[PDB]
RNA sequence: GGCUAAUCCCCCAUGUGGACCCGCCCCUUGGGGUGUGUCCAAAGGGCUUUGCCCGCUUCCGGAUGGGCCCGCGUCCCAUCAGCUAGUUGGUGGGGUAAUGGCCCACCAAGGCGACGACGGGUAGCCGGUCUGAGAGGAUGGCCGGCCACAGGGGCACUGAGACACGGGCCCCACUCCUACGGGAGGCAGCAGUUAGGAAUCUUCCGCAAUGGGCGCAAGCCUGACGGAGCGACGCCGCUUGGAGGAAGAAGCCCUUCGGGGUGUAAACUCCUGAACCCGGGACGAAACCCCCGACGAGGGGACUGACGGUACCGGGGUAAUAGCGCCGGCCAACUCCGUGCCAGCAGCCGCGGUAAUACGGAGGGCGCGAGCGUUACCCGGAUUCACUGGGCGUAAAGGGCGUGUAGGCGGCCUGGGGCGUCCCAUGUGAAAGACCACGGCUCAACCGUGGGGGAGCGUGGGAUACGCUCAGGCUAGACG
């Protein structure tokens, strides 16, 4: 484009769009459970992918994966949502935040702990 | 018609040196004529003189080179290994004495036109001025 | 509740009402005048504009018109009157009017 | 009213004044007219509290009116004394 | 609280000696003696071709290390000695070298740089009179370093200022082992310091 | 100092006002090249002395109307439609670009 | 309905003076002077009471604060293109401190727009802040400057000043009292409650210090402020020990079963000694005030701290929290076991269907450490909106072609102008922040002092190569 161009009608400034319509733009947001259904992979992978339909308080009513060996979701518990999809399961964009709320965490985790929000157990 | 006539210049320059013309015509210009000045001075041109090409004024322009080379391609190396032409018509540059360039860290130059005259960023810094930045040449 | 500087209030309403009848005063002098200016009568025309001069001055005198605003009123005042004159008046009292 | 008072200007538990020429209205911390001189209300250092007599007393030329705190300092920097 | 834990296992990973211990880092137990491959299940097993990631990041590490300082505290160490005219590696070295508690260490007070750490912390030492806790103290040149009258009679004190009876100083540095006292003459320079630190490597890997 | 400017009147279609378009130049912001823009000021002509095709300079002054903050100061040369020209045929492609278009 | 004081209200006088009309002079929008006419002042109180203090009136001037006007700059969408009647200007007038369609009567028929009017959406703006090599991008919380608002809408009164958060009136909604006629309210002040939310504190101490209102003063008021409280929310500082200590315990892990690892780590020995105890105990405070002296300058004297018995000093004194993420590549860190396209991991590429460094545990390791990691969002990497710094034969990208408006751009020579452009001086560019220097708290974080730089714009002076303009000339472009 010509110097006078770039004068004339001049560059557009590039828009992100968000990935998470966890509205207000908040790092979490909690729903109620609705379904606690079980979805399969795509493409190659395979498998019982523990999913949850999930009814926030941000108006929008969504899909979230529960992460973790085992999980004790039921119809009306509530949880807590943290963003982040999950590249198998086409339709889900958050993931549940586990040791919140009625998402208990998981049981017999010795490691990465701080995530499936499960407590120090103590060393006999 | 001939929108730049500088940057015609600096241009039937680069592409003589690059096939190596010992001479090459350019119309003359008291402006033109101004640079060259500088373009001798600074050593990237053996010289120019006046002549006169179908009645009309030009200004030839002596070339310069590095020497023949070994191994493949003996071509010398360009005395000019390069010359830009920056203010130009719609899109003027000019610059304060504090902005004017440091042309290849000082290896090369660049001609400025100021109320004191064409002269180089060295030139010009000395006196103390500024204004349109011509080119830059090294 | 009870903040006693309602006080102020209390005294905003007098003030209010002790402005109001200076000014529909001055007012009603002003027309008075001009009128008669008007008219053409050259004597109790001027004599009144000396009323509405002084009332306006003194209105100045404490916060009423206060400032330039007396100083307005009195100039659209005795031009207005002057000029009214101009009907074969030849201000007699020239009271309010540097002949 | 303009006025030479103190600004409020060191942190928590270390105070730093600012000997300064402000109308009466403002935050003591807020915007001043000039400023004339500090003071370290804890003599931290040898140097605690200039005061710059010339302008003072021609801020006092026009209708300053010193904090009682702030002319005692302004005494101390000898702004008064008529001798 | 600055790393605490097993010590010549550090020695080992950069397979170089570090004397974060004073003694003993001599007597044939610095364990890079007769060991000098690195702690763990897999040390003795051959090393691949380090990534130029991992060249710079054990580089500073070892720099770091023998200061027994924190990543956090050894960075802005860095950003500053950045910031300041002069090349920054050297400069950076000088200011890790006037630390308090390196200081101790360098002028003999204690074995090893923990040690002074401590000497420093439990009051035991002084700088210009005035005592002087902090192990992150800047030393500046022209600075008295004495050991803390009080302490002057600990058993401690008295063994490292006798061994170091004879023992030379560092050409930026003098001491008085009479009244156990000692100078920081000025900012040592690169050439100054025997470290096996190749800083050119760790202004690099903040470059990243 | 009173701001002080220099235009042409390309209207004297009011009373004791007149149309004055002041032009302006300047460096764009972030292209650098020399742009040029324009703005039309409406000046106070008491004497109705100035007509359409005058350069005029204009002076900065005490409101005299809404949207009239200008008198003329004086003349700096008389007819020249060649500019008042420019501004009404500008105007006149206005007289479409919408539902229809503007000639050529 | 009746009584009554005043620094409450009024009339007359004095007129330094000031205001208005008219004339004139100097000035130049309504600035200053002058002459006649007119008009306009005032309040008292206190004593160490014949003087001083507090205060009153008119005018001029300063100082401070403010209103109004103008140049330039200030987001997105043109799937918003035409907008406008007080609308644009005029004359007379109202209103104001003051200009002005601000408002009104009458007159004219204008004003604005693609250099983006009008409309829709979003948003307090700035000093600054985050990021970035920079240009730039994003941002405007804390602190300071300005604006706006005070349950929503409208309105004026009183005042130097308000259209007035804790003043007034009306309408609306809502809450409360009601003898149902009618009343009372407005935490976007501090603290606190409740609702909503992923989420945000003490119904604390004090008026000692700084500042503010009234008072001659004593002093009163001050949820402003100075402090303490809670919260790793951030930054900085500090501890969980230091030295010695086996060719190397046990346990646990791996193994070619020889052995290797955890590891000087431990145990143990000696040294120091956070917490904690005992004693001392602060700066921040010197004025106001009293006394001498003229209620001045100056000298002396007394009172006063929430924080707080906290900081800090001295003595005594115990070895006395470690966690979190990661180890397939990007990316530093590898082995066994379990599992078997499952259960699960996943930022991308991808990993798991019987040998998985990629899932789960363990051992070992790497990183960082009272933190560590996740989610969200901004800048970066992204020269991937490219001014710096990109492209369009076939990758996305030349308009189907022409004619031509606006606009952008313009050969050679001379002269005038000096608008752009360059230089100098000067003014401004607040404080805070950023940068450098020195200094204060044991360091630092934090804070103090000083210095330097600063785009932009105002003003005066200057230069004239280039761009512009004006005048003149030329034929190499173009046209004939
Ligand atoms: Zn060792």
């Amino acid at each position: 484009p010509t110097i006078n161009q770039l004068v004339r009608k001049g560059r557009e400034k590039v828009r992100k769009k968000s990935k998470v319509p966890a509205l207000k733009g908040a790092p979490f947001r909690r729903g109620v459970c609705t379904v606690v259904r079980t979805v399969t992979p795509k493409k190659p992978n395979s498998a019982l992918r523990k999913v949850a339909k999930v009814r926030l308080t941000s108006g929008y009513e969504v899909t979230a994966y529960i992460p973790g060996e085992g999980h004790n979701l039921q119809e009306h518990s509530v949880v807590l949502i943290r963003g982040g999809r999950v590249k198998d399961l086409p339709g889900v964009r958050y993931h549940i935040v586990r040791g919140v709320y009625d998402a208990a965490g998981v049981k017999d985790r010795k490691k990465s702990r701080s995530k499936y929000g499960t407590k120090k157990p103590k060393e006999a | 018609m001939l929108t730049d006539p500088i940057a015609d210049m600096l241009t039937r320059i680069r592409n003589a040196t690059r096939v190596y013309k010992e001479s090459t015509d350019v119309p003359a210009s008291r402006f033109k004529e101004e640079i060259l000045r500088i373009l001798a001075r600074e050593g990237f041109i053996k010289g120019y003189e006046r002549v006169d090409v179908d009645g009309k004024p030009y200004l030839r322009v002596y070339l310069k080179y590095g020497p023949r080379r070994q191994g493949p391609d003996p071509r010398p190396e360009q005395v000019i290994h390069h010359i830009r032409r920056i203010s130009k018509p719609g899109r003027r540059v000019y610059v304060g004495v504090k902005e004017i360039p440091r042309v290849r860290r000082g290896l090369g130059i660049a001609i400025l036109s100021t109320s004191k005259g064409v002269l180089t960023d060295r030139e010009a810094r000395k006196l103390g001025v500024g204004g349109e930045l011509i080119c830059e040449v090294w | 509740r009870n903040l006693s500087a309602l006080k102020r209030h209390r005294q905003s309403l007098k003030r209010r009402l002790r402005n109001k009848a200076k000014k529909s005063a001055i007012k009603t002098l002003s027309k008075k005048a001009v009128q008669l200016a008007q008219e053409g009568k050259a004597e109790e025309a001027l004599k009144i504009m000396r009323k509405a001069e002084s009332l306006i001055d003194k209105a100045a005198k404490g916060s009423t018109l206060h400032k330039n605003a007396a100083a307005r009123r009195k100039s659209r005042l005795m031009r207005k009157v002057r000029q009214l004159l101009e009907a074969a008046g030849a201000p007699l009292i020239g009271g309010g009017l540097s002949a | 009213m303009v006025k030479i008072r103190l600004a409020r200007f060191g942190s928590k538990h270390n105070p730093h004044y600012r000997i300064v020429v402000t109308d009466a209205r403002r935050k003591r911390d807020g915007k001043y007219i000039e400023k004339i001189g500090y003071y370290d209300p804890r003599k931290t250092t040898p140097d605690w509290l200039k005061v710059d007599v010339e302008r003072a007393r021609y801020w006092l030329s026009v209708g300053a009116q010193p904090t009682d705190t702030a002319r005692r300092l302004l005494r101390q920097a000898g702004v008064f004394r008529q001798e | 609280g600055r790393y605490i834990g097993p010590v010549c296992r550090l020695c080992r990973r950069e397979g170089v000696k570090l004397y974060l211990k004073g003694e003993r880092c001599y007597s044939p137990k610095c364990a890079m003696e007769r060991r000098p491959y690195p702690p763990g299940q897999h040390g003795q097993k051959r090393a691949r071709r380090p990534s130029d990631y991992a060249v710079r990041l054990r580089e500073k590490q070892k720099l770091r290390r023998i200061y027994g300082i924190s990543e956090r505290q050894f960075r802005n160490l860095f950003e500053e000695a950045s910031k300041k005219k002069g090349v920054t590696g050297s400069v950076f070295l000088g200011l890790l070298e006037s630390r308090l508690d390196n200081v101790v260490y360098r002028l003999g007070f204690a074995v090893s740089r923990r040690q002074a750490r401590q000497l420093v912390r439990h009051g035991h030492i002084t700088v210009n009179g005035r005592r002087v806790d902090l192990p992150s103290y800047r030393v500046r040149p022209g600075d008295e370093i004495a050991v803390a009258e009080k302490s002057r009679n600990l058993e401690l004190i008295r063994q490292n200022l006798e061994a170091m009876k004879g023992r030379k100083v560092g050409p930026w540095l003098s001491l008085d082992v009479e009244g156990m006292k000692g100078k920081f003459l000025r900012l040592p320079d690169r050439e100054d310091l025997a470290l096996p630190v190749n800083e050119q490597l760790v202004i690099e890997f903040y470059s990243r | 100092p009173k701001k002080v400017l220099t235009g042409v009147v390309v209207s004297d279609k009011m009373q004791k006002t007149v149309t004055v378009l002041v032009e302006r130049q300047f460096p764009h912001p972030l292209y650098g090249k020399v742009i040029k823009r324009s703005k039309k000021y409406l000046a106070h002509d008491p004497e109705e002395k100035y007509k359409l095709g005058d350069v005029v300079e204009i002076i900065e002054s005490r409101p005299i109307s809404k949207r009239k903050r200008f008198r003329v100061l004086r003349l700096v040369e008389s007819g020249r439609m060649d500019l008042v020209e420019k501004y009404l045929i500008r105007r006149q492609n206005y007289q479409s670009l919408s539902k229809r278009g503007g000639k050529a």
